[PDB]
């Protein structure tokens, strides 16, 4: 904002594209949505062998195989040789643990 | 620019990998996190070895 | 409507609700209405009191049309404000600011025959760190005379302080020589004329260093009073500016029938008027008809 | 092809963005004036709003743009004024040809700066050679409506006025601003009234020579009033009110200017009588009374309330020293009508305020039987600001506007009438005023 | 947005009181 | 409704001018008769 | 503006200054070929020298439409033009939010936390009211009253105290 000036809509809209910015993570895991350009692909070829009525289980199933072996990008780039343990890991961990000094 | 707000907010919340994961983003502390729950739980099996 | 002494005042005034009721007046008498007979009476007290009265209800809307030169750089929007202030004064029925004071003068010490009472009756009107430079000058001429500095001129004891209160003047920074000999004058006009253009100099000089000293007063209270409004949490700010807004409007409601709170509601109106025709079409700003 | 209402949109487009510029806020004002844009009022002022936001100026630009303001009949005294500020500093970078419109715009508009008049005064009579008769024309009528009685212009003026041949809106440019002044030194105006011998390029400069010249008190120079019988329709309303006062002041006869400049006003009252203001409206009552041309019933009616209204009101908003004069001058009427002691003077000048028929107030209004007669006092404000100091054009007007009302009119100015040393001497100078006027009394 | 209506004159004639420089400034720089 | 004028958009809205009206039409006809009945 | 003006076609501008307008006159003796163009339109008209002597015949006179009073207007651009060198230097605060990542939380003192999550919990409340424009209309309106009452004054609205000194010499340094 300028002293005598207005303020604009695209300045308006170009600094809240930096609030959004800061919403991202600085490393996130690149969990990945299936397009439906690529999902149809896939209920259409399964329509071709005539099992349409299971066509929508066979997408999930590869949603999830990419999902369950998902990346972690921290810049667009992928660190490989990267292992985190999810919270659902490590509470099965202290699960087993409660488990075993409560036997 | 209240209506670009609530588009560009949910551009970024409706995408599913820009969800927080304290696990992905800080390795060193949830690995810390569970050394304060089991080191809760080792402190009650070093008072049932003991007995 | 008028009572034919305040549309007397509304000629010569430009603001606008003073024109709109004298040409609604001055189109009655286009239509086969009698002016009425001005007033041959109202003794000189009474005659005053309806200028101080009715000077005012030209100046006060006046002064709401001419824009403060805020935060400006130069003189000119000094000169400009002063120079819409002059003419606001000759419309309301006031003379130039130096006759007008000079008046104010003559007409406090009509009857004070000693210096130190002019010095004690005009202390409104002057300067107090000029009311004290002149008691000091005042009691270094008391001292040596050890008598009464009489207000009559042609003692000689009089120009012992006058020749003393003349010296501060040009100290204090005006030209003393050069305003004495403009209310005098001299006898050739082309004399005259260098000493008008050394006065006016002098007196272009003194209505800028004061408006400009009005203006460096309002540009201090707007900024104090918008440091101390932007040290509040916004919770604040907007229930103390609703509840002062609150109080105002039931202090125009309570009285009705009177013109001023009527008129002040309709201002009210006015303004939500103008906020409903800037949403039609910001751009444009508001909607006149033309 | 040739499109105005386009042209004046993309204008309207061009003073609307947010970084404009001096040189096209001069270029888009010079450009509503030679397309005549009067009607678009808004359009006007977008240019005069950025006009004041520009912070640069160069000599050019400024005086394109004072120009545009003078001619274009736009008037806003705070965006005028305001243009001092670049004049002021720009003022030795003036050209004698620009400079002139600098000081005819802002002088014309009444903005009241001294230092630009007195540095604007003081370039021309020391470089006097430089400036053309018409740019001298123009300083002589800034300072002039600006408020600046500067006579070193004004006799320096003389001396270019008499000598080099001036064009006929040179000189009514150059009467008008000492009409303003109130100078009337017949070694000027008969050099101005020379130049009316070639027929006049306007109307307007015969209108104005017609209202300086009743105003000093002159004649017609029946050049300039054989001007107004066939381009009495180039003038507005107001405009040709303050011509036929002007003529009326003067003294002149030929009522086949006032058929033709009471064809302009008589249609514009009876279309829409809140038009004129009513300074201007008792000026009509003026003219329609001392060359006698009558008005229409409902115009001429109507126009004698308006001499009623704008009286008082010169009498409301008095100097205050004419008040201290009238007072001074109704006490001095009464010590001639004999009355040696202080109760028996003040107990006659509270019956000498009767009411003027049209509904004004008259302040020494004497009456023995059916013989009525006013004595006015005119301080110095109506008087001629030269050394034989003879009352303005305007005094003649209320004398003969009284005259026709009844009475005989005893004008007393307060150049002679305080140089007298005692009260009995003012009565003497009174009662020669009387019966110089009204051999009865 | 708007103000109390007074009805009174100013008899004196004062210099008009400058307001002294509040520390918003150096506070928000603080 | 919309597009009201000129002539009475200029009116400087929240001045006096009506307090002040309502004193001098409260002061004024109140004064005339103080000084005609008026007795030290 | 006065009464009658004197100028036109004489000394006129004869070509425009700016390329966003161009400007071309013919000065002939009697009348004025006038060429502009801006932009995509252009116009050519022709103007007397005696037809732009009745354009200031009628005058314009231009008024300003404010929406409280034009006095109210400038005293309101005032505390919006000071309230932009308030917004300036909250323009140029510490981002604050780049440190908002449990890396920072943990590796810094408890109370030195606190006063960081108070910081910036100060600057919303700063910037929160230095963009509530919509209170500096009736804070406009605090300044007016004062101020009008100091024009209502019973000598004149322009008296100030150098003029009444200056007054007060020519008063004094007189007889009597």
């Amino acid at each position: 904002w300028k002293k005598g000036k207005t303020v604009s809509i695209e300045n308006l809209n170009t600094v809240t594209d930096k609030y959004a910015a800061a919403l991202v993570p600085k490393r996130k895991l690149a969990l990945p949505v299936l397009p439906e350009g690529v999902k149809k692909a896939v209920e259409d070829f399964a329509a071709s062998v005539g099992q349409a009525k299971n066509a929508s289980e066979v997408s999930e199933l590869l949603a999830k195989s990419l999902a369950e072996k998902a990346v972690v990008t921290e810049g667009g780039k992928v660190v490989e040789g990267f292992s985190y343990v999810s919270k659902a890991v490590a509470a099965k961990v202290i699960a087993t643990r409660r488990a075993e000094v409560h036997e | 620019y209240l209506a670009y707000a609530v588009t560009k907010k949910q551009e970024v919340q409706a995408d599913p990998s820009n969800i927080p994961f304290d696990e992905v983003l800080y390795p060193q502390l949830s690995e810390e996190l569970l050394e304060l729950e089991l080191s809760d739980i080792r402190e009650d099996e070093i008072a049932l070895e003991k007995a | 409507a008028v009572s034919k002494k305040e549309v007397l005042y509304f000629l010569s005034s430009k603001d606008a609700e003073s024109s709109t009721a004298v040409k609604s007046y001055l189109k009655s008498l286009y239509a086969g209405a009698q002016v009425e007979a001005t007033e041959t009476d109202a003794s000189e007290l009474i005659a005053q009191l309806e200028k101080k009265y009715l000077s005012a209800q030209v100046v006060e809307p006046g002064v709401h049309n001419i824009a403060l030169p805020l935060g400006e750089s130069g003189s000119a929007p000094v000169k400009r404000y002063a120079a819409e202030l002059f003419n606001l004064g000759a419309q309301a029925g006031f003379e130039c600011p130096f006759i007008e004071v000079s008046k104010k003068f003559g007409q406090e010490t009509a009857t004070s025959e000693t210096v130190k009472d002019v010095l004690n009756k005009t202390k409104s009107y002057v300067s107090a760190d000029y009311n004290a430079a002149l008691n000091e000058v005042l009691s270094s001429v008391e001292a040596e005379i050890n008598g009464p500095v009489l207000f009559d001129g042609k003692t000689e004891g009089f120009k012992k302080f006058a020749a003393k209160a003349k010296a501060v003047a040009v100290s204090r920074g005006l030209p003393a020589d050069t305003i004495l000999a403009y209310c005098a004058g001299s006898a050739n006009e082309d004399a005259a004329d260098k000493v008008s253009k050394e006065f006016f100099t002098w007196f272009e000089s003194a209505y800028t260093a004061d408006a400009a000293a009005e203006v460096k007063a309002i540009e201090a209270e707007a900024a104090s009073i918008l440091d101390r409004h932007l040290a509040k949490p916004v919770a604040q700010i907007r229930k103390e500016q609703a509840s002062a807004y609150a109080s105002l409007l039931k202090r125009a409601e309570t009285a009705k029938g009177a013109k001023w709170a009527e008129k002040y509601l309709e201002d009210v109106k006015a303004v939500q008027w103008f906020d409903a025709s800037v949403a039609e079409a910001p751009a444009s700003g508001p909607k006149v008809a033309a | 092809e040739n499109d105005v209402p386009a042209i004046l949109k993309e204008i309207d487009s061009l003073v609307s963005r947010e970084a404009v510029s001096a040189k096209e806020v001069s270029d888009a004002a010079v450009a509503l004036t030679y397309l005549q844009v009067k009607a678009n009022r808004r359009l006007w002022g977008k240019v005069l709003e950025k006009a004041g936001a520009a912070q640069d100026y160069d000599a050019a630009s400024l005086t394109n743009l004072l120009w545009a303001i003078n001619t274009g009949g736009v008037e806003h005294f705070k965006t005028v004024a305001e243009l001092a500020g670049p004049a002021v500093s720009l003022l030795p970078s003036l050209s004698p040809v620009q400079l002139s419109i600098v000081v005819e715009a802002l002088g014309g508009a009444g903005v009241k700066n001294y230092e630009l008049y007195n540095k604007a005064s003081a370039v021309v009579v020391s470089k006097i050679g430089e400036f053309k008769p018409a740019e001298i024309a123009r300083v002589l009528y800034g300072v002039a409506f600006g408020g600046v009685n500067d006579v070193a212009l004004a006799k320096a003026a003389g001396k270019v006025f008499a000598s080099t041949e001036v064009d006929s809106r040179t000189a009514a440019q150059a009467l008008y601003a000492l009409a303003k002044l109130g100078r009337a030194d017949k070694a000027t105006v008969d050099a101005l009234l020379k130049s009316f011998k070639k027929g006049t390029e306007s109307a307007s400069d015969a209108a104005a020579a017609s209202f300086a010249l009743g105003s000093l008190s002159f004649k017609a120079e029946k050049a300039i009033v054989d001007a107004l019988k066939a381009s009495a329709g180039d003038l507005a309303p107001a405009q040709a009110v303050e011509a036929a006062y002007g003529l009326a002041l003067s003294g002149a006869t030929d009522a086949e200017a006032f058929k033709a400049l009471f064809g302009v006003v008589a249609p514009a009252i009876e279309k829409a009588p809140d038009a004129l203001e009513v300074s201007s409206l008792a000026q009509l009552h003026v003219a329609s009374t001392i060359s006698g041309a009558k008005l229409p019933a409902a115009v001429g009616s109507f126009v004698a309330k308006a001499f009623g209204l704008a009286a008082d009101a010169a009498r409301l908003k008095r100097s205050s020293a004419e008040s201290a004069l009238v007072a001074d001058v109704a006490a001095a009427t009464a010590v001639a009508f004999g009355a040696q002691y202080r109760p028996e003077v003040a107990s006659a000048v509270a019956s000498y305020v009767k009411t003027a028929p049209d509904g004004s107030v008259l302040d020494i209004a004497i009456t023995k039987g059916d013989a009525k007669v006013l004595v006015q006092a005119v301080p110095s404000s109506l008087l001629t600001s030269t050394t034989p100091a003879k009352p303005l054009g305007h005094v003649a007007a209320y004398s003969k506007v009284r005259e026709a009302q009844g009475y005989a009119v005893a004008v007393v100015p307060a150049n002679e009438f305080e140089a007298l040393p005692d009260q009995k001497a003012k009565a003497q100078y009174v009662l020669a005023a009387i019966k110089k006027v009204a051999p009865s009394f | 947005y708007l103000a109390p209506l007074r009805s009174d004159f100013t008899e004196e004639i004062t210099a008009p009181k400058v307001a002294s420089a509040s520390n918003l400034v150096n506070e928000w720089n603080n | 409704a919309d597009a009201k004028a000129l002539d009475e958009l200029r009116k400087p809205k929240f001045s006096s001018k009506y307090l002040i009206q309502h004193v001098s039409q409260k002061l004024i006809p109140a004064v005339k008769e103080w000084e005609k009945s008026y007795q030290p | 503006l006065t009464t009658f003006t004197f100028s036109g076609l004489q000394d006129a501008p004869v070509a425009a200054l700016s390329g966003s307008i161009k400007l071309n006159v013919a000065a002939k003796a009697g009348k004025a070929e006038v060429t502009v163009a801006a932009g995509a339109a252009k116009a050519a008209t022709q103007v007397s020298a005696a037809a732009l002597r009745k354009l200031s015949g009628s005058k314009i006179s231009l008024a300003e439409v404010a929406r409280i009073s034009v006095l109210h207007s400038s005293i309101q651009n005032y505390l919006l033009s000071l309230s932009n060198e308030r917004y300036q230097l909250l323009s140029q605060w510490p981002d604050f939010t780049t440190m908002y990542g449990k890396d920072f939380y943990y590796r810094a003192h408890p109370e030195d936390l606190k006063k960081f999550y108070d910081a910036a919990d100060e600057y919303y409340k700063l910037y929160e009211t230095v963009t509530e424009f919509d209170s500096l209309s009736a804070l406009a309106s605090q300044v007016v009253p004062n101020y009008a009452a100091r024009r209502r004054s019973t000598v004149h609205p322009a008296i100030g105290s150098t003029v009444a000194d200056g007054a007060f010499t020519n008063f004094l340094l007189s007889k009597q």
